[PDB]
């Protein structure tokens, strides 16, 4: 709710690049 | 802070009773193990050691 | 980091490494949350049991860095501090409760591939995201192992580790140990019977528990690596400070302070 570009990896979303371990963590959000 | 385990009689701030830490106003007795009440001494911080590449000593000023 | 993997480059750019001076030590973990803020345990500078109470001149923050001990040069970066706050109440002597910390930097630091800064939670975000079985990320240079046999195993990792772990529901936290849980803890961890493993251990305290909407694709820091009664026994769990609950005091001392 705030404003200042935070939280997104030069490297990784900025590149449209996936991290080796985060789908982990999103899966987390659904089960399975 | 992580608690580890007691490794002298007297001592508290560490695990003493299985996982659990012995707090300030107690010390921990090594057995079966039993911390009680009585002025106790923090179990020294566990220290680090130093192979650290050297940094700018203008840093280390 | 214990049972965790190395660090992918640039996989977690906020990190940032609290470094004492003379002895060279990692200190801590921290993270960086603007170009002249980072946030840290309050046991990271003050700690008076151990004789701890840190000034503006004993320490250093080290930005961008993946190895542990080598000079990254013209990747890190090295900056003073200006001024510490502690949380006002933070308590020591009982419970760890309010373990928060601000380092303000002397200068901006400039942001790159490998430096940069994480969101905080607003409300919705900590109230989505913050929930039993959702897993977040630790990141930090501590120890692999609670303890190691002497010279031989080895003790500190070479580059920066990375484990995710599952937020632990309030009541079993309140069971795995004897010690008062505030408000503004969490726990973390895997359940004995779960099968997988990890936890943050010594030198990790400060660094951030971070976790990524999947709506916005921004990571937030969620937590702070406060305290653990070992690192990774079974039915134990690592506690971390509740960002959200305490950000009322990192606004108050940034903008009466900083910004
Ligand atoms: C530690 O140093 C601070 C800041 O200089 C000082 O005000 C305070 O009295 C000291 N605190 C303790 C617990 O020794
Ligand atoms: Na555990």
């Amino acid at each position: 709710s705030g404003e200042a570009d935070c939280g997104l990896r030069p490297l990784f979303e900025k590149k449209s690049l996936e991290d080796k371990t985060e789908r982990e963590l999103l899966e987390s959000y659904i089960d399975g | 802070v992580v608690y580890t385990d007691c490794t002298e009689s007297g001592q508290n701030l560490c695990l003493c009773e299985g996982s659990n830490v012995c707090g300030q106003g107690n010390k921990c007795i090594l057995g079966k193990n039993q911390c009680v009440t009585g002025e106790g001494t923090p179990k020294p911080q566990s220290h680090n050691d130093g192979d650290f590449e050297e940094i700018p000593e203008e840093y280390l000023q | 980091i214990v049972e965790g993997s190395d660090a992918e480059i640039g996989m977690s750019p906020w990190q940032v490494m609290l470094f004492r001076k003379s002895p060279q030590e990692l200190l801590c973990g921290a993270s960086l949350i603007s170009d002249r803020w980072v946030l840290t345990a309050a046991h990271c500078l003050l700690y008076p049991p151990w004789d701890k109470n840190f000034t503006e001149n004993d320490l250093l923050v080290r930005i961008g860095k993946h190895s542990r001990t080598r000079y990254e040069r013209n990747i890190e970066k090295i900056s003073m501090l200006e001024k510490i706050y502690i949380h006002p109440r933070y308590n020591w002597r009982e419970n760890l409760d309010r373990n928060i910390a601000l380092m303000k930097l002397k200068k901006p630091v400039a942001f790159s591939d490998y430096i940069h800064p994480v969101c905080l939670p607003d409300r919705e975000t900590a109230a989505s995201l913050l929930q039993a079985g959702y897993k977040g990320r630790v990141t930090g240079w501590g120890n692999l192992k609670e303890t190691w046999t002497a010279n031989v195993g080895k003790g500190q990792p070479s580059v920066l580790q990375v484990v995710n772990l599952p937020i632990v529901e309030r009541p079993v936290c309140k069971d795995s140990t004897r010690i008062r849980i505030t408000d503004n803890m969490f726990c973390a961890g895997y359940k004995p019977d779960e099968g997988k493993r990890g936890d943050a251990c010594e030198g990790d305290s400060g660094g951030p528990f971070v976790m990524k909407s999947p709506f916005n694709n921004r990571w937030y820091q969620m937590g702070i690596v406060s305290w653990g009664e070992g690192c990774d026994r079974d039915g134990k769990y690592g506690f971390y400070t509740h960002v959200f609950r305490l950000k009322k005091w990192i606004q108050k001392v940034i903008d009466q302070f900083g910004e």
